[PDB]
């Protein structure tokens, strides 16, 4: 479930091994991945 | 053949001397062994002010040494409670990681620190005895009641301002007892920690521990805690006929009082702890020789202004109290050998 | 980008007034005025918010 | 109790107890100076000066020298205790005069 979302349609696509990086809905061919939640730590100084 | 025991003489190009005359050996009789008695007898302290966040009292009769020590024990060693750690589980906000934590570092925290005690080095976890957590977790949302409009309060807003009302205590022991529902908060409830838009989200745990203004700022209890001393103004010649408001303008305006005694107006020195040293008489060229305008020996003013932690009189006792701790940690490993 | 939680010289929390500063503006008072109602003497202060520049409403104005 | 965040003494060439060199940990100017005031009054210490050695390091050094009797460790535990001594009666008078302000403001 790794998502990826488009550059100016915004859907979240999957996308795996051995397959083409366009976007559904549209074409654009620039897909930011996705923030999950997992904890990191940081210092507040 | 002139004595002048008691002021800090002051010009323009300069002032007069740094010395106070009140030590051992400073004179033909007026020699110094430290009497106590003559201490506890000249000492006096008198409060102008006291609202809550302020106090203004005097303190008349001791040295610059031991009033800057209060001073600098205010400002770097009286302890407080700051978030120090800052757990991250999702941010999607426009504001960084990093800039998150350091703004949650510098929000004063309700919780008294005496209660409290300081985490023993590399105590990551802590517990009931030197922590306490608190939970932030906020996302916006468009709000489905909203017609055409454009206030960013009423659409495009469930949370849009996160403030530190949205800051939750999580009692992290038995703290619940001992600390009632309201007593553990952040002290402001509108600081604006960050600003979300539809779909961004905010989930964090911030940890609080221990600690003193002198290894970070965060952790300091006044806005300021100075002192100034009590300035003196003399009237070596009487002013009148319109000149006496040319000096009452050359002033702060409460200081010099002209008063009306007779057909004529005569300029009377009121009040001169309002004065603010400006010394804009020096530039007067003829009055200049009429005033002078000194400060008083071991008359002092002190202002200290906490962030909302602790109350001010509290703040200088707690200050005191540290002096003395520094002089018997000194004492007692003195009298280790 | 956001305001400053702390004024920087001397530590007076200043990340509550901006709000309330845009609130006395939108009243008409001028500047000086509207950061005297709000409690800041010193100067050291009033330049933490006469001189703040909201760069947090231009950013939050790209997509998502 | 604390082996050297408090107190190393140095005593000076040929080991002078009338010339000792005090290193305090974890102090500064504020200790140093307010403790160096208290020590000027002692008729019996002919050269009291403290100075940290280094703005990175966290410690000072005072530097008594007394007069031919007292071995100069007399000194300074005497200008410790007038110093605290003084605190406890800033306190003191502090308090109650805070007390009083409180007082004559919620009666009227
Ligand atoms: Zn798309
Ligand atoms: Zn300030």
């Amino acid at each position: 479930p790794m998502i990826y979302i488009c550059g100016e349609c915004h859907t979240e696509n999957e996308i795996k091994s051995r397959d083409p990086i366009r976007c559904r809905e549209c074409g654009y061919r620039i897909m930011y991945k996705k923030r999950t939640k997992r904890l990191v730590v940081f210092d507040a100084r | 053949v002139e004595e002048m025991r008691s002021r800090v003489v002051l010009g323009e190009f300069g002032v007069r001397n740094v010395h106070t005359t009140d030590f051992p050996g400073n004179y033909s009789g007026y020699d110094d062994a430290w009497d106590q008695d003559r201490f506890e007898k000249n000492f006096r302290v008198d409060v102008v002010h006291m609202d809550e966040n302020s106090l203004e009292f005097d303190m008349v009769g001791i040295d610059a040494a031991i009033a800057n020590a209060f001073r600098r024990i205010l400002l770097a060693e009286v302890p407080t409670m700051a978030v120090e750690k800052v757990l991250v589980y999702n941010n999607t906000s426009i504001v960084q990681d990093e800039i998150l934590a350091h703004r949650l570092g510098l929000i004063p925290i309700h919780a008294d620190p005496r209660l409290f005690e300081y985490r023993n080095q590399g105590d990551e976890e802590g517990t009931e005895i030197d922590t306490l957590q608190f939970r932030l977790q906020v996302r916006c949302t468009r709000n489905p009641h909203a017609a055409k409009d454009s206030s960013d309060p009423n659409e495009l807003y469930v949370n849009h301002k996160v403030y530190t009302r949205h800051m939750t205590w999580i009692p992290l022991g038995n703290q619940a007892d001992l600390f009632p529902e309201g007593t553990i908060r952040p002290v402001h409830d509108d600081i604006l920690i960050a600003q979300l838009r539809p779909g961004q989200e905010i989930d964090l745990l911030m940890h609080c521990v221990k600690g003193i203004g002198k290894d970070h700022a965060k952790f300091s209890p006044v806005a300021t805690a100075s002192y100034r001393l009590l300035p003196d103004i003399t009237l070596l010649e009487p002013v009148e006929g319109e000149a006496a408001e040319e000096l009452s303008r050359c002033f702060s305006p409460g200081v010099i009082e002209v008063q009306e005694v007779q057909g004529k107006k005569v300029a009377r020195v009121a009040n001169p702890r309002l004065d603010t040293f400006s010394r804009e008489i020096f530039r007067n060229e003829k009055l200049k020789k009429v005033v002078r305008l000194a400060r008083v020996r071991d008359h002092y003013i002190f202002s200290v202004e906490s962030t909302g932690v602790l109350p001010p009189d509290v703040l200088v006792s707690e200050a005191i109290k540290v002096l003395m701790g520094k002089c018997r940690r000194f004492l007692d490993e003195l009298d280790a050998v | 980008m956001i305001i400053p939680v702390r004024c920087f010289t001397c530590g007076k929390i200043v990340g509550n007034k901006w709000e309330a500063y845009l609130g006395l503006l939108q009243a008409e008072y001028t500047e000086g005025d509207a950061l005297d109602a709000l409690g800041l003497k010193r100067y050291c202060c009033r330049r933490m918010l006469l001189a703040h520049v909201d760069l947090i409403e231009k950013l939050l104005n790209y997509a998502p | 109790g604390e082996r050297k965040t408090a107190l190393e003494m140095v005593q000076a060439a040929g080991t002078d107890r009338h010339c000792v060199t005090f290193v305090l940990h974890e102090e500064d100017h504020t200790l140093g100076n307010s403790l160096r005031y208290m020590i000027m009054k002692n008729p019996e210490v002919e050269f009291c000066g403290y100075t940290t050695t280094h703005p990175s390091e966290s410690k000072i050094n005072l530097r008594i020298q007394t007069r031919g009797t007292l071995p100069a460790v007399e000194p300074f535990q005497r200008g410790l205790n007038e110093l605290m001594n003084v605190c406890q009666h800033v306190l003191d008078k502090f308090e109650a005069s805070i007390k009083d302000y409180k007082d004559q403001k919620a009666s009227r």
